[PDB]
C-alpha cells in the first residue's frame, strides 16, 4: 500500500 | 503592525513551493481538443486529479517542518487532506489561472463526464464563493499549507508535532489579512472556506462508491 505516493514523497 | 522576521521567512519559503506548481500545457490543450464525450470527458478529470496530486505532494514536501515528521505520519496528512487540498488548487485553476474560454470548456467537460449534479452543484458555489473573496496568492498558499497540515487527520500519530506545524501558519494567515484588509471580517471568511472543502470529503465519499481511476488516485484516495 501507497508505493506510489511513497515513492513520490521520497524521490530526492 | 507587521510580519516579524521568522513570520516572513515562513511566508517566503510557502510562497515559493507554492509558485513552483505547474499544471502543465499538455492538460490545458486536452481541455480544448479532446473528443466531447462522458468516458473523454471522465478520463481528462482523471488525468487532472492524478497531476493535482503530484504538484500537491511536491508543494507538501518542501513546507518548512513536514520532512521534521515521522514517515508514517507524513502519509496520512496526504491521504487525510488530499479531497480538500485538490478542490482549494482547483479552484484557483479554475478562477484565476485558466483563460475565460478554457473554463467554459472545462464546466461543459465536468458537467457532462457521469458525475452526478449533487457533487458538481456544491464545487462550482464553493468555486464562486471563493472567486467572490479575490484572495492574494499569499492567502491560498497559506490556506493550501494549512489544509495540509491538519493536526486532526485519520491514523496521525504524533497530532502535537503536526499543530507545531499548523498553528504559526495560521498566526501568518489571520497577520496578512490584518495587514491587506484593515474588512476586519476577512479571516473568518477564509475560515469559512476551510469548513466549505471539508464537505467535499463526504460529496467524494458518496460519489466513490458509485480501478477506472489512476495508481497515485486509487493510494490517495
Ligand atoms: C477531489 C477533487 O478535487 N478537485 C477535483 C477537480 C475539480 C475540477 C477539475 Cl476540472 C478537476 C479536478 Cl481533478 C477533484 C476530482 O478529482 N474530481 C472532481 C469531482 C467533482 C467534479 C469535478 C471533478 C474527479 C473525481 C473522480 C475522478 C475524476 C476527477
Amino acid at each position: 500500500d501507497h508505493q506510489l505516493l511513497r515513492y513520490l514523497l521520497d524521490k530526492d | 503592525m507587521e510580519l516579524t522576521p521568522d513570520q516572513q521567512t515562513l511566508l517566503h519559503f510557502i510562497m515559493d513551493s507554492y509558485n513552483k506548481q505547474r499544471m502543465p500545457q499538455e492538460i490545458t490543450n486536452k481541455i480544448l481538443k479532446e473528443a466531447f464525450s462522458a468516458e473523454e470527458n471522465f478520463l481528462i478529470l482523471t488525468e487532472m486529479a492524478t497531476n493535482h496530486v503530484q504538484v500537491l505532494v511536491e508543494f507538501t514536501k518542501k513546507l518548512p517542518g513536514f520532512q521534521t515528521l515521522d514517515h508514517e505520519d507524513q502519509i496520512a496528512l496526504l491521504k487525510g487532506s488530499a479531497v480538500e487540498a485538490m478542490f482549494l488548487r482547483s479552484a484557483e485553476i479554475f478562477n484565476k489561472k485558466l483563460p475565460s474560454g478554457h473554463s467554459d470548456l472545462l464546466e461543459a467537460r465536468i458537467r457532462n463526464s457521469g458525475i452526478s449534479d449533487e457533487y458538481i452543484t456544491p464545487m462550482f458555489s464553493f468555486y464562486k464563493s471563493i472567486g467572490e473573496l479575490k484572495m492574494t496568492q499569499e492567502e491560498y498558499a497559506l490556506l493550501t499549507a494549512i489544509v495540509i497540515l491538519s493536526p486532526d487527520r485519520q491514523y496521525i500519530k504524533d497530532r502535537e508535532a503536526v499543530e507545531k506545524l499548523q498553528e504559526p501558519l495560521l498566526d501568518v494567515l489571520q497577520k496578512l489579512c490584518k495587514i491587506h484588509q484593515p474588512n476586519p471580517q476577512h479571516f473568518a471568511c477564509l475560515l469559512g472556506r476551510l469548513t466549505e472543502l471539508r464537505t467535499f470529503n463526504h460529496h467524494h465519499a458518496e460519489m466513490l462508491m458509485s480501478h477506472k481511476f489512476t495508481p497515485l488516485l486509487c493510494e490517495i484516495w
